[PDB]
C-alpha cells in the first residue's frame, strides 16, 4: 500500500513589546517672585 | 508597543509627591548628596501618556550651596525619577530656586 494523512499546520512566534520613557524639568533662580500689590513702602520701627 | 490608553492607565499610579535637590548626579545613588529639604509637588492626571505639574514650587537653598540635579519621591519614600537642571547654580546667600514646571513622558 501507499497511504497519506493530514495534520494541522502549527506556527510559533515571539511577540514582545517595549515602551521607553522620558523626563523634564525647568526652573531658574528666583528674584522677587510675583505679587498683586506692588507699591512704594516706608517701614518704621 | 503600548497604546495611549495603556500609557494613561500606567502613569496614573506613579503618584510623585515631593522633590529634592542634589549637587552630585543622583542616578547611581539618590540617598546621598542631598542639599535641600523635601518640598511638596502636585501633578495632573495623565493624557497622551504625559503628566505635568499643576503649579510652581519654590525651594529654599542654604547659603554657599550648589544645586545641579533633582529627584522625585513617592508618598512612601522611594525615588522614581531623576534628571539634571538647566544650569549648575551656586547660591552666594540663601535664596529661592523656582521650579516652573516638570513633566514625565512615555512617548
Amino acid at each position: 500500500r501507499v497511504h497519506s494523512y493530514r495534520g494541522v499546520l502549527i506556527i510559533t512566534d515571539k511577540l514582545s513589546v517595549e515602551a521607553g520613557s522620558r523626563a523634564s524639568l525647568s526652573g531658574y533662580i528666583s528674584d522677587g517672585g510675583t505679587s498683586d500689590v506692588f507699591t512704594i513702602c516706608r517701614l518704621l520701627d | 508597543t503600548l497604546t495611549i490608553d495603556g500609557k494613561n492607565k500606567i502613569l496614573a499610579t506613579l503618584t510623585p509627591t515631593t522633590i529634592i535637590l542634589h549637587n552630585v548626579d543622583p542616578t547611581a545613588d539618590p540617598t546621598a548628596n542631598k542639599v535641600t529639604q523635601p518640598v511638596a509637588i502636585y501633578f495632573s492626571e495623565p493624557d497622551n501618556g504625559l503628566i505635568a505639574s499643576e503649579d510652581t514650587v519654590n525651594i529654599t537653598v542654604p547659603a554657599s550651596a550648589t544645586v545641579s540635579h533633582y529627584s522625585l519621591w513617592d508618598a512612601n519614600d522611594k525615588c522614581v525619577a531623576t534628571g539634571a537642571l538647566s544650569k549648575p547654580q551656586f547660591f552666594a546667600e540663601e535664596g529661592i530656586y523656582v521650579i516652573s514646571s516638570v513633566s514625565v513622558d512615555l512617548n
